[PDB]
């Protein structure tokens, strides 16, 4: 139950998000432009990965906020 | 005094400009330019609020401390800043929660007194006793030993 | 949450749940295993109107809730109840996410294997713990004592277990479970208090009378002689101040309540006292080491906070067994946390991560892998 | 009428009707529940000659009208009387049309379910209110106090109700109604004044003597000792100036009239004083929270404007209950409007319109829908 749903939902999401290249036929110039583009894409992904990490930390902080609001409530 | 400039800082420019140009609804000609205290209630009806005898008489008491029977423009600005409490057109809260994160420098969930003392001395003013004492009375209600985000928001309401 | 990915240590003892982080000396979130449910339906609004109530919240709201036990003597009623209480413990009480910390759990001795397989499966599906390990509380109490030889008397709130372990080896052939525990104690005390004029059925008075057991109860040195002298006993008779303010006076009952475990014939058990159960357990195994078992007996559980178990224990065993070698009991103060301490001890050493039960092993072999991964 | 479609808030309290708009602090139209009818027939012309007289009109015309009570202790005489008085309140007093404003009403505790079904049906057919909600005055007084824990003593003009509510939960099993109220007070005072030489039967003198109760009456701290010292008591004896101008002097009667509620044996009730009714109510429920009930008792009703209920209340409860915890009563000034205030509070929040009783629900399921829509 839900064993395949989770795994293949995740794989489906990563399939629509990522783009597949028919690398074998790619020409000389094409390897140039594309490896530049792929490196830039990885650059941006790491950029807002770091943003996600930071904002993960702050959302942890607001969890801290709300859980303390709860414990004081007794 | 510092209340006059604090009232200047805590009120936006458009509000005070409309307030003064609209106080100029009572003056008509060959007058001192400062209307009697009771007429002040009437300009308030223009403002859209409907105050009551208790607040009206109290507020009346909040003007003309030296007892001249008349109101000047600086007392006018301080009383207006002291009337509607919707300062800063609604103080924000999200960035403020970021600032709550700022008060805390050990990542615990609340504001320590030592963190408050360093925060206050970082301005340039040292520690005096009435400072922290009154700041604690303003911020806290039951001696919980800390300033949480509700007391945080409450203490600085309207402040920019 | 600590910056390090240290493991979670959780003792789901039969009567108390004690959870915290590895490397800590004491569990952080400790609560009784009672669960409260709204006694009536919803018509009001503005506050409350929440189904499950756990922990101190339910303790404060005992009167308004039907108080139910998700576990009794090991038997599991509703896994949803454990789901909710673990959610509460991890997020509202421990303020931790189980995604980044493997969990070491302790289980009641001789718990069902089907129970283990179902609980592990629901756990792994519902939660996202990276790795797993579950152990018997007997070896945990052994670790807390830090001596590989001895017989452990685990007195939980649902079962009392006697387990012999010699030189750090389990002896299942000489391990027994007795259905006498806190529940029985409260029941027997309830009927005696009924014969004293006070007859209550609800759980609030159950907690009141177990508190009375915690505070005032004796373990009689000699039973019938102490009721004979407790006939009047103005000084020996002891009183309690109930929270409503009435003064409730109890005399011989103080030492007539725990005595039932020693004398089960009071309310009809074929099995004799727990000292007989330790005695038989000892002789089942080879003769020679029995003396060491006599000299290395350990007792563990929240009940152990009561006085009188040690003296009674030694005297009766010396009566049953020859009195050549000296028998002495060991019991560190606040030993109900000791199991959790042992859990921390397990996470202390660097070999423990060799046999974490990871997610992929369970995904490969299902729950059945634990049958080969723990034992 | 306000430009907004805000709801109507009407407290039909047993003795007073207080109606107004939602979001207001106090009810606008407040009148006693007396109804006057022409004592004789019509032969004159040019003015008057109107059947129903309600409100201050009847108060001014008390002498010429037979004064009748459309409700007494909750029992309903004639729905036409309520029809007319509600017409008067809505149009002549509130100057509002019920077409565009839903109504929140408060009803006497434990009012008949058949009474609710008939009143709702006649209401919906006769009037065109868009939506409906009716609630018990107990939770309304609770809302006025703004504390979910306490026992409410609702002292209306027909019934006195004791209702315990813990953490905002009703306890019908410990709720009781006592047939002592303003009517009894006036009656008893009438017979004592008859023994003082003044014997009247008509309702005008009923209102005069209830006014006397409002002004001069005491609640005796010690009863027989105060009549013993009230034998002469020139200073303690107090006088009133009746509107005709005669000076009527009353002494011990001032504190011998409210005492009857505390001492019902004066005019023959099996039930003891209302403090006993609060006491039994408290013990009926679990022991533990009883202390909180002791410390959180609230009293509500128009009668509460009299002095002496608070001191008598606390002293007798402390006499009956153990004096460890401190008992204190809370009663905000002008609490007879408090119920209506709570009605406004109900309309304050935006969840209240989730359970308005709309016209189409009643058209589908008849009156019976309220059996499922309120409770
Ligand atoms: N401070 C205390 N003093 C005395 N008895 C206690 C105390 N705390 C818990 N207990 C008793 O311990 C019982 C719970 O046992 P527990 O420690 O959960 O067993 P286990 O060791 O199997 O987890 C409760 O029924 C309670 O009566
Ligand atoms: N201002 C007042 N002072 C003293 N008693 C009053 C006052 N107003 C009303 N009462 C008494 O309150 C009674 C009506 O009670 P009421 O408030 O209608 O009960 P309920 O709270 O159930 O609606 C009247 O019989 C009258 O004697
Ligand atoms: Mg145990
Ligand atoms: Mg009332």
């Amino acid at each position: 139950g839900k064993r395949q749903t989770e795994r293949e939902k995740k794989k489906k999401i990563l399939a629509e998000r990522r783009k597949v290249l028919a690398i074998d036929h790619l020409n000389e110039d094409q390897l140039r432009e594309k490896a530049k583009e792929l490196w830039q894409s990885i650059y941006n992904l790491e950029a807002e990965k770091f943003d996600l990490q930071e904002k993960f930390k702050q959302q942890k902080y607001e969890i801290n906020v709300l859980r303390n609001r709860i414990n004081d409530n007794q | 005094d510092d209340i006059y400039k604090a009232a200047v800082e805590q009120l936006t420019e458009e509000q005070k400009n409309e307030f003064k140009a609209a106080f100029d609804i009572f003056v008509l000609g060959a007058e001192d330019g400062c209307i009697s205290t009771k007429e002040l209630g009437k300009v308030m009806r223009m403002l859209g609020q409907n105050p009551t005898p208790e607040e009206l008489q109290e507020m009346i008491d909040e003007v003309d401390e030296d007892g001249s029977g008349t109101v000047d423009f600086d007392e006018f600005l301080v009383m207006m800043v002291r009337c509607m409490k919707d300062d800063s057109k609604g103080k924000s809260e999200e960035e403020l929660s970021d600032l709550f994160r700022m008060f805390d420098k050990n990542a615990d969930g609340y504001i320590d007194l030592d963190e408050l003392k360093i925060m206050l001395q970082a301005t340039g003013e040292t520690i005096t006793e009435d400072d922290i004492e009154e700041l604690m009375k303003d911020g806290d209600k039951n001696n919980d030993g800390r300033i949480d985000y509700d007391e945080f928001l409450e203490f600085m309401k309207g402040v920019e | 949450d600590e910056d390090e990915t240290t493991a979670l240590v959780c003792d789901n003892g039969s009567g108390l749940v004690k959870a915290g982080f590895a490397g800590d000396d004491a569990p952080r979130a400790v609560f009784p295993s009672i669960v409260g449910r709204p006694r009536h339906q919803g018509v009001m609004v503005g506050m409350g109107q929440k189904d499950s109530y756990v922990g101190d919240e339910a303790q404060s709201k005992r009167g308004i809730l039907t108080l139910k036990y998700p576990i009794e003597h090991g038997i599991i009623t509703n896994w949803d109840d454990m789901e909710k209480i673990w959610h509460h413990t991890f997020y509202n009480e421990l303020r931790v996410a189980p995604e980044e910390h493997p969990t070491l759990l302790t289980e009641a001795p001789l718990n069902p294997k089907a129970n283990r397989e179902k609980m592990t499966q629901i756990m792994f599906e519902t939660f996202n713990v990276p790795a797993m390990y579950v152990a018997i509380q007997a070896v945990l109490s052994l670790y807390a004592s830090g001596r590989t030889t001895g017989i452990v008397l685990d007195s939980g709130d649902g079962v009392t277990h006697n387990v012999p372990i010699y030189e750090g080896y389990a002896l299942p052939h000489a391990i027994m479970r007795l259905d006498l525990a806190g529940r029985d104690l409260t029941d027997y005390l309830m009927k005696i208090l009924t014969e004293r004029g006070y007859s209550f059925v609800t759980t609030a008075e159950r907690e009141i009378v177990r508190d009375i057991k915690e505070k005032l109860c004796y373990v009689a040195l000699d039973f019938e002689n102490e009721m004979a002298t407790a006939a009047s006993s103005s000084s020996l008779e002891k009183s309690y101040e109930l929270p409503d303010g009435q003064v409730i006076t109890i005399g011989n009952e103080r030492f007539r309540c725990p005595e039932t475990l020693f004398q089960p014939s009071f309310i009809g058990m074929e099995s004799a006292g727990i000292h007989e159960t330790t005695y038989n357990s000892i002789m089942k195994c080879d003769i020679d080491i029995r003396k060491d078992l006599y000299a290395n007996n350990v007792m563990s559980g929240g009940t152990t906070m009561y006085p009188g178990i040690a003296d009674r224990m030694q005297k009766e065993i010396t009566a049953l067994a020859p009195s050549t070698m000296k028998i002495k009991i060991i019991a560190p103060p606040e030993r109900k946390y000791s199991v959790w301490i042992g859990g921390s001890i397990l996470a202390s050493l660097s070999t423990f991560q060799q046999m974490w039960i990871t997610k992929q092993e369970y995904d490969e072999a299902g729950p059945s892998i634990v049958h080969r991964k723990c034992f």
